[PDB]
């Protein structure tokens, strides 16, 4: 396999708002650990002039999720909402940064 | 904050 050009690890909230207003496409994203979490992810995603940001959740077996449907990885989360919108409000679907 | 409700 090949490593996913998603993960950024530790990228403070505002670097990752700089860098993925940047992007051309909206749905361009990326996971990042969260620096109010320890522990915790997040996803950062482009949208028109803004960059929405999802905080990525665990249930009582440790699986991931955003809304209601669960992921035994953000891995899984991840490619799900390549087809599936990440947003309430909108359709988002995730493409990968450029 | 987040898009999506945290608790």
């Amino acid at each position: 396999m090949k490593p996913h050009p998603w993960f950024f690890g530790k990228i403070p909230r505002a670097k990752a708002e700089e860098m993925l207003s940047k992007q051309r496409h909206d749905g361009a994203f990326l996971i990042r650990e969260s620096e109010s979490a320890p522990g915790d992810f997040s996803l950062s995603v482009k949208f028109g002039n803004d960059v929405q940001h999802f905080k990525v959740l665990r249930d009582g077996a440790g699986k991931y999720f955003l809304w209601v449907v669960k992921f035994n990885s953000l891995n899984e989360l991840v490619d799900y909402h390549r087809s599936t919108s990440v947003s309430r409000n909108q359709q988002i679907f995730l493409r990968d940064i450029e | 904050g987040y898009e999506n409700p945290t608790y």
